């Protein structure tokens, strides 16, 4: 297509208790990082490597239209299990999603929005290494992955 | 062998290994190491099969095909050889090494699963594990394939179940729709046929005219292979000589048809009756002496096959549509039956009375 | 040519975007959320290496010299300090095209020199 | 099938205010050579430059000419695109590209110029036939693939001749091309034999495939039973799956 | 280039002259075998800015039994054809009194034209051939057995010998590349003569439905 | 004298402890074709005793 | 058990010493059920306080 060809590869997260996919940079702004320098500071630990930089760039242009935290939570809450009648019912709903059902092993309570920021940026960081090919795809049967 | 694998491995570290066209450098390396190791286990196998005494019992069960194969003797005495998983040499389950014992990026024969011990001397610990990895692939296949081969066996039957050879001998499915005009296109049940050679196909043009021609010019060779009454009979009659040139014309016409039907000159065909055996059976029952001159008239060989070929009826009819459809059904059999019963072969090779 | 790289605005710290000055014909970078503009020094924008001949000596970490599971030879001495131990390994990289080339990492503390033969 | 990405070394988009600027060091030589007598620039020259590199290995491997690529790019996209190239003398083989001259006479440019690249690298189709991934060349040692001729002596003489074997199939165009043998060319895929050569060719090409999987093991199943299965399938007039 | 497009116009013309010969239309032995240079002499090399324009390549061949029947092979110059273009051709068939004719399309027919061909069954029949489907004669492939279209006299005598209804034969659909080749219409029966490795020859009959 | 590895960081107690309970009853299991230690694992659980 | 995919069934290098290579059921359950090696000790867990 005309758009698919120009953009390149876009990254998306599929969250628990959300009907369909959500773009990634929307998920970092939902966690309280407004600027793209802070968002890309959690995902890419060294800015002198442009190869990663070019990988993320098309995922900023898809999230370019929502620049604000409370706009972003509303972007998520629209897709929840049921759409909230009132807006602030959705923002209250999406924030309860990021607090509890989002990566609960990091933390469940309040200021964990920072603790969830690095590690969630680390999923997005390690998904790049397998896209660039600097690491091996994990093995489904490797018996160290089993409990 | 394990020293020739270290050179191929050392050549690839320094990049000196040049890829075979159509092959990744990983594909050309995984091939050259398999070309060496196969020759190893193919050599040590044949070096073990030379050593077996005439009294060996393995050699007794292998030579008569009763049980076991020549490759089971190799693995007992000599080497078990490379162990494969999914058609490839043992993979890397850990990061860049096969088992905790080996060093990362060891492509040598031992690290990647070549077992250099024979079941008799016993496998070393790791070779025991890799040998177990190559055997699991055998157990799994046998569990998986049976359920697929049984779901296909059921589909082939339900689709064909009602096709049957009707009394017209036309094969027709359950609706009366025609699958075939005659069964198998020759109209012959498959249990009574055998393999045979055509023998008119695939000699040279110069030798063909030597074997089937029946030269009557010699007057000497004929005294040799034929009784005194008959050679004086064959030389005199211009008509008899005319009929024998006609028969050889029909062998060339058939030799041109065979080369159309059988390109690549494969002469092995499946036909209803064995001619070389029955000509061979009628030598023994009647006590024919092939050193002696035969009494069999060379015409009554010709007039007897023509009168035979009319009595072999696949398709019954007087119509010009029925005649043409028999000449096709019996085509390749009458061609074969005029090769072996030829008037010359009866005079020379067989000497039938 | 260069593999280029990102630039960030100095106010809202967003991604600057390249754009063309039509009057002066000079490449500019402009954040889209403010009026901040900056002149392009590099003059290249989008660069893509398809043949992607890649230098692994940049990715290799000097800490690799502490792994027991890697082989080492005293055949190849260190190029810098002339140390005999060198712990060598292959690409260890997916999408490496075809490379069995060994990369060498010098042992002994803090040298970390990394060469290829 | 050779896409332009097969022969491409690297790609970069540059901003040139005027061509004689040549922000790159080397291009300035032959850039001026073409602009000593510049043609079809009458409208204006778009500033946005697309400069691609071509590996001489893959270029000489497929016997490709810079003039040939220049034609296909200019022909594929038309006059909306201008293309300029080196002589072989250049050790670094370069192909310059710019937006339409008369376009100066939405989509922006650098965006629209990157949209051209990602369309070219995949879609150019320099050579060959799309859907044909690879083609292997070898001399067959099996008497089935060996051309076998009746000599002047009537003997069978098996000849060795090079044959190609493709990964992926489009049968109708492969047959049509010159020097390719119309008669003996064949694919294993049935449906593309059905749609091209008819239902009779499927009746035969199916019993040639079934006879290959059954007799590959060395096993032997009579020809009568192969020919009935291929008769039941194709006697309805079209391919009848067993399903 | 124009050497390829001159070579393509050499196959298409040659392969069609084999259709007309195999359907029983009178075709001179010289027109069947043409060396490219002899073809390049008659129709002159490069089509583009050249004497062959893709028109005047038209072929008029008369049937062997009836000199009146004939047929045309039309080459449209357009990449795609449309009802306004065919209506030009059909107006020409009306002009010269024939019925049957062929059309060799470069790329494809507009979906509105395909039905327009069917729109006239009795008066005029027309057949769509893509420019590729004629680039090679499929009759000469090894997989395809010899096909022979059968007269009505022979189909009656056939179905009486085996005592078959018409619908108990195997079928070959009218959309089959070897049905188009021989210009076969629903209800005709074809005779497949193919060599076999058991019988040595075999004759299959396909109905066309 | 030819150093495969000088770094060994752990030694295994015995190599034959890689085998389970039902495959530990087989004498000389390394001398058998590999499916034959798997079948005994199946028939060692069915033995009357 | 139904699935014909052979990747979960095959014996994997990570099973050295912690799972018996030979012992395994047959039939549809091949390789999906696995005995434990002798020395192998599954860890009961703890708190990372
Ligand atoms: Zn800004
Ligand atoms: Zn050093």
């Amino acid at each position: 297509g005309a758009k698919k060809s120009a953009i390149g590869q876009r990254i998306v997260a599929t969250l628990p208790y959300i009907k369909q996919e959500v773009p990634i940079i929307i998920v970092f702004r939902a966690l309280g990082f407004v600027s793209d320098r802070d968002i890309l500071e959690h995902i890419i630990y060294d800015f002198e490597d442009p190869e990663m930089m070019e990988m993320v760039k098309p995922s900023l242009d898809e999230a370019f239209v929502i620049q604000e935290q409370n706009v972003a939570l509303n972007f998520i809450g629209s897709r929840g299990a049921k759409p909230g009648v009132t807006k602030e019912k959705r923002i209250k709903y999406a924030k309860e999603v990021l607090q509890k059902e989002m990566l609960p092993h990091v933390g469940v309570s309040d200021f964990c929005e920072t603790k969830k920021a690095y590690f969630l940026g680390y999923m997005v960081h390690r998904l790049l290494l397998a896209a660039l090919g600097r690491r091996e795809l994990d093995d489904r049967d490797h018996y160290g992955n089993k409990r | 062998a394990k020293q020739d694998v270290i050179e191929v491995i050392e050549k690839a570290h320094n990049n000196e290994l040049e890829p075979t066209p159509g092959n990744t450098l990983r594909q050309t390396f995984e091939n050259q190491v398999n070309r060496i190791l196969n020759d190893a286990r193919d050599k040590t196998g044949s070096s073990a099969q030379k050593s077996l005494s005439e009294y060996n019992n393995f050699k007794s069960m292998v030579v008569s095909g009763a049980k076991g194969s020549k490759i089971n003797i190799s693995q007992v005495i000599a080497v078990v050889g490379q162990q494969n998983v999914e058609g490839k040499r043992i993979p890397f389950g850990f990061k860049h090494r096969t088992l905790p014992h080996f060093i990362k990026d060891d492509y040598g024969p031992e690290s990647r699963g070549f077992v250099e011990n024979s079941y008799l001397a016993g496998l070393t610990p790791t070779e025991f594990f890799f040998h177990a990895m190559g055997g699991r692939e055998g157990l799994i296949d046998t569990a998986v394939k049976t359920a697929e081969t049984g779901y296909i066996q059921r589909r082939l039957i339900k689709s064909m179940e009602s096709v049957m050879v009707k009394y017209d001998a036309t094969v027709r499915n359950s609706i009366n729709q025609v699958v075939q005009l005659r069964y198998g296109e020759d109209g012959l049940a498959g249990e009574s046929v055998e393999f045979q050679n055509l023998a008119t196909l695939k000699p040279s043009n110069k030798a063909f005219e030597k074997k089937f021609r029946f030269d009557y010019t010699n007057e000497r060779a004929l005294r040799r292979t034929l009784q005194e009454d008959l050679v004086k009979d064959v030389l005199s009659n211009a008509h008899i000589q005319n009929e024998l040139e006609r028969e050889f014309e029909r062998m060339r016409e058939d030799r041109e048809v065979l080369r159309v039907i059988f390109p690549t000159g494969d002469s092995k065909v499946v036909l209803p009756c064995n001619l070389l055996r029955m000509i061979w059976n009628a030598q023994k029952i009647f006590h024919i002496n092939p050193r002696l001159p035969s009494d069999l008239h060379p015409i009554k060989v010709v007039e007897g096959v023509k009168e035979l070929s009319k009595k072999l009826v696949i398709v019954n009819g007087d119509d010009p549509l029925s005649r043409q459809a028999q000449e096709n059904a019996t085509l390749l059999f009458n061609i074969h039956l005029r090769s072996t019963l030829c008037s010359r072969r009866m005079a020379e090779e067989f000497r039938l009375s | 040519p260069g593999i280029v790289g990102i630039r960030f605005c100095q106010e809202c710290n967003n991604m600057l975007y390249p754009k063309e000055d039509k009057e002066n014909r000079i490449l500019l970078y402009a954040c889209r959320n403010c009026d901040y503009q900056q002149e392009a020094d590099n003059s290249c924008i989008y660069v893509n290496k398809i043949t992607h001949e890649v230098d692994e000596l940049t990715q290799i970490i000097a800490d690799v010299s502490q792994d027991p599971t890697l082989p080492r030879t005293e055949d190849h001495p260190c190029q810098k300090c002339g140390h005999k131990e060198a712990v060598f390994f292959q690409s260890h990289s997916a999408r490496a095209e075809d490379a069995m080339r060994l990369y060498y990492v010098c042992t002994a503390p803090h040298c970390g020199h990394r060469w290829t033969e | 099938h050779t896409t332009l990405r097969k022969v491409t070394a690297n790609t970069a988009i540059y901003y040139d205010p005027n061509p004689q600027s040549t922000v790159v060091a080397e291009d300035q030589e032959w850039v001026n050579v073409y602009y000593e007598m510049p043609d079809f620039d009458v409208a204006r020259i778009s500033p946005w430059l697309l400069r691609v590199e071509l590996d001489r290995k893959h270029m000489t491997d497929r016997k490709l000419t810079m003039e040939q690529i220049a034609e296909k790019i200019n022909a594929g996209f038309g006059d909306d695109l201008n293309c300029i190239f080196n002589d072989d003398n250049a050790e670094k083989l370069v192909l310059r590209i710019r937006i339409m001259n008369s376009d100066e006479n939405k989509m922006d440019d650098d965006v629209f110029l990157r949209c051209i690249e990602s369309n070219m690298l995949t879609d150019m189709t320099l050579q060959g036939i799309e859907q044909i991934s690879k083609v292997y060349m070898h001399l067959p040692q099996t008497d089935n693939k060996k051309k076998i001729i009746i000599t002047e002596d009537g003997e069978f003489k098996a000849l060795q001749e090079w044959i190609l074997e493709t990964d992926g199939v489009s049968l109708m165009r492969v047959l049509s091309e010159k020097d390719v043998d119309p008669v003996r060319t064949t694919s294993n895929d049935i449906v593309e034999i059905f749609t091209v050569l008819g239902i009779e060719a499927v009746r035969k090409a199916l019993e040639r495939e079934l006879y290959h999987v059954i007799s590959f093991d060395g096993s032997y199943v009579n020809y009568r039973h192969l020919a009935l299965l291929c008769d039941t399938m194709t006697c309805r007039g079209h391919l009848m799956a067993i399903t | 280039d124009d050497e390829e497009e001159t070579y393509r116009l050499w196959k298409i013309r040659k392969t069609i002259m084999q259709l007309c010969h195999d359907r029983g239309y009178l075709v001179t032995q010289d027109e069947l075998d043409q060396t490219l240079e002899e073809f390049k002499a008659q129709f002159g090399d490069k089509p583009s800015e050249g004497r062959p324009r893709r028109t005047d390549l038209t072929v008029l061949v008369a049937h062997n039994d009836d000199p009146t029947d004939q047929m045309f092979v039309f080459f449209p110059e357009e990449p795609k054809v449309g009802i306004k273009t065919i209506k030009v051709y059909c107006q020409r068939m009306q002009e010269e009194n024939i019925t049957r004719a062929l059309i060799v399309v470069q790329q494809g027919m507009t979906p509105s034209a395909k039905q327009s061909l069917v729109d006239m069954a009795p008066k005029y029949i027309l057949e769509q051939f893509l420019q590729q489907e004629l680039l090679i004669n499929i009759t000469e492939h090894e997989l395809v057995p010899e096909h022979v279209v059968m007269t009505k006299e022979e189909v009656t005598e056939l179905l009486a010998r085996y005592k078959l209804r018409e619908n108990q034969l195997p079928r070959i659909q009218a959309g089959d590349p070897v049905a188009r080749y021989f210009g076969i219409k629903r209800g005709q029966v074809v005779k497949i003569i193919r060599p076999s490795e058991t019988a040595g020859r075999y004759i299959t009959y396909r109905l066309v439905q | 004298e030819v150093a495969y590895c000088s770094t060994y960081t752990h030694c295994e107690i015995h190599p034959s402890m890689i085998l389970g309970v039902c495959a530990s009853i087989i004498p000389f299991p390394d001398h058998n074709q590999s499916p034959r230690n798997t079948y005994q694992s199946a028939m060692g659980k069915q033995a009357m005793g | 058990r139904d699935g014909k995919l052979a990747k979960p069934r095959q014996l994997h290098n990570t099973l050295w010493g912690m799972v018996c290579p030979a012992e395994t059921p047959e039939g549809h359950a091949v390789g999906l059920v696995k005995n434990l090696a002798l020395m192998a000790y599954i860890s009961v867990g703890s708190q990372p306080s």
